[PDB]
RNA sequence: CAGGUUGUACUUCUUAGAGGGACUAUUGUGCAAUAAGCCAAUGGAAGUUUAAGGCAAUAACAGGUCUGUGAUGCCCCUAGACGUGCUCGGCCGCACGCGCGUUACAAUGACUGGCGCAAAAAGUAUUUCCUGUCCUGGGAAGGUACGGGUAAUCUUAUUAAUACCAGUCGUGUUAGGGAUAGUUCUUUGGAAUUGUGGAUCUUGAACGAGGAAUUUCUAGUAAGUGCAAGUCAUCAGCUUGCGUUGAUUAU
RNA sequence: GAUUAAUAGGGACAGUUGGGGGCAUUAGUAUUUAAUAGUCAGAGGUGAAAUUCUUGGAUUUAUUAAGGACUAACUAAUGCGAAAGCAUUUGCCAAAGAUGUUUUCAUUAAUCAAGAACGAAAGUUAGGGGAUCAAAGACGAUCAGAUACCGUCGUAGUCUUAACUAUAAACUAUACCGACUCGGGAUCGGCUGGAAUAAAUGUCCAGUCGGCACCGUAUGAGAAAUCAAAGUCUUUGGGUUCUGGGGGAAGUAUGGUACGCAAGUCUGAAACUUAAAGGAAUUGACGGAACAGCACACCAGAAGUGGAACCUGCGGCUUAAUUUGACUCAACAC
């Protein structure tokens, strides 16, 4: 999916990429997946110019019962 | 008979305090109680970084790719299982940061 | 190139007795606190504590054996006895269910012929044990013709089989395979019939590499291949050993 | 002619401290959901998938809006509150501790049946509100079985006003007031001396009251775990309240019947039945628990039973009789 972008960007004639990483911030594990740090090092190793990078996993300030309840997934 | 002084938490003045959800569960637990350890997580691995270094580029004021800010926080029950903190042995109960 | 001798001749081969020889040695990384030690290389017959075994602690399994015991407690039987002996049966009986194994499905083979390669075991009171030479039988096996040994002296320094060369067969459940069965002949034993074993000519089944599972096994080891020894009058498909041919993969 | 003024208690006062409380106000992301644009075939969810959602556009990206709840990170054996409980800003309303006192008052007090004030949740009545999560329910999956632990949705509730309900491992499972006794630093609040900078509602050094809490230790306590109090109790007596008297039946009843709209609370038996039920520790064994090893245990592979016919052992069934032992490795060519 990494590579797919960059062959068509070089037609969008774009060579520089900024990044908004995020991951399903809400009230959801605010921890970046697994196919994260693989698109990036996909984007750099096929060319690409990689501008600045930001994180922007949207932290809630209050919250929201999550997921499950009282105990959650059990097993 | 009693296990612990603190039995977990550090509950010590007031007669309660607030719940937090889970980090792998999802489950409810006091915060005191629960787990804690706020890490500076890193967003590739290791040889990955220079790959991206190279390709990188904006400008290099030498500050690299931000580090993932990750606050951590498991409930005993999965806290256990999941390799954080080891059943310890009977004095090496009471030490504190190894 | 075989054979016979002979020498107070020699020991390499063989035998076996003394004594050597490895201890992890020498060299550099890992360990490293100093270490104990671990690794790799070199030298080495020999470095996994060299290889393979023997021996095998405290507890215990109410494991197993009173059918090995003139080791026994208790309880049983006692002369038409569970004593002892004799004759004849049986433990191998067959619809089947398990567990070691033996042989094989074949051309990396089978059959015919040729070929001095081995090891370890055994062996008698007269003929009674191992049996060499010789004679007779198609053959198993006979005879007693000539002989050695109660053994590194005699069966023997050889009688293995796999292997190797030649030839026939040529994918064909063909005969690879040999179960089942039928006369004959021969050996052990008073007796073999509910085939002792062995020879002959036939008969010629399942089997075409085997489901779910599952056992051992890292080197002269697996495997294959024969030879012994126990049992034994006669009977091995078992056991305990022996050598030949000899590898994949790990460490 | 009226004792001191209790390291007793009540008031006055002074700066100050606190996520204490009640009204206002005020944000902030996020979750939903909506608009405005933007594309493009998949999203979402699990170990795997599945019902679910989607080119009458999903998921997705940017802006913005509506809405209901929630207060993150700072937030820790730190703070306040009688307890339950309490963390966005700012402004009011009455309150509180501690410290500071050469201020008054001078026993006013300790604890308490009666008798009252509170008391997360869940739950109840009548209205609001309804975003998220979600008992019951509807579905997928998982299972031999799953109306269960996962997954998709969803009603009550969860939020609020006004009533009612009072229980909870309402826990330090350790009643309040008081006096003593070990060591030690670090804390939170107040005060007093001092030093550097600097002249800071800061920092540090040293005191010290009062408040969580910890560390070390006891010829003090205990059944022990452990306890600085769970200590100053056979050397058995500071003051006061509540509670227990083997276990199960049971905190249950055609019980009581004081509360309650209603769940139920409060009080609370007996019959029956029994050597034990319990507490704390010691060793061992086991763990669909942590850590560390070792073995053809598995890894890499071989050979091969298992299938075939024979052989031989065991079972079974026969039989006059088929001698009997042995049965998971630790029986069966023994
Ligand atoms: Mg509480
Ligand atoms: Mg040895
Ligand atoms: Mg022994
Ligand atoms: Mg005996
Ligand atoms: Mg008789
Ligand atoms: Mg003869
Ligand atoms: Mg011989
Ligand atoms: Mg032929
Ligand atoms: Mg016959
Ligand atoms: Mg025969
Ligand atoms: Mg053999
Ligand atoms: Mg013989
Ligand atoms: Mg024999
Ligand atoms: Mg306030
Ligand atoms: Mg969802
Ligand atoms: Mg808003
Ligand atoms: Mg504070
Ligand atoms: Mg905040
Ligand atoms: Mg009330
Ligand atoms: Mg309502
Ligand atoms: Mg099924
Ligand atoms: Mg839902
Ligand atoms: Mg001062
Ligand atoms: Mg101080
Ligand atoms: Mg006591
Ligand atoms: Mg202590
Ligand atoms: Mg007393
Ligand atoms: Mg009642
Ligand atoms: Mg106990
Ligand atoms: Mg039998
Ligand atoms: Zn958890």
């Amino acid at each position: 999916a990494a590579i797919d972008v960059v062959n068509r960007c070089k037609e969008l004639k774009i060579n520089a990429l900024h990044i908004k990483l995020r991951a399903k911030g809400g009230v959801e594990t605010k921890q970046p997946g697994p196919g994260a740090q693989s698109a990036l090092r996909a984007l750099a190793r096929s060319g690409m110019k990689i501008g600045r990078i930001e994180d922007v996993t949207p932290i809630p300030t209050d919250s929201t019962r999550r997921e499950g309840g009282r105990r959650g997934r059990r097993l | 008979p009693v296990k612990r002084r603190n039995a977990g938490r550090s509950q010590k003045n007031r007669g309660h305090t607030r719940t937090v959800p889970c980090t792998n569960c999802g489950r409810q637990v006091a915060k005191d109680k629960a787990v804690k350890r706020y890490t500076v997580r890193d967003m590739v691995d290791p040889s990955s970084k220079r790959d991206i270094q190279q390709k990188l580029a904006f400008e290099n004021e030498k500050q690299g790719i931000p580090k993932l800010y990750v606050k951590l926080q498991y409930c005993i029950s999965c806290a256990i299982h999941s390799r954080v903190v080891r059943v310890r042995c009977a004095e090496d109960r009471r030490i504190r940061r190894p």
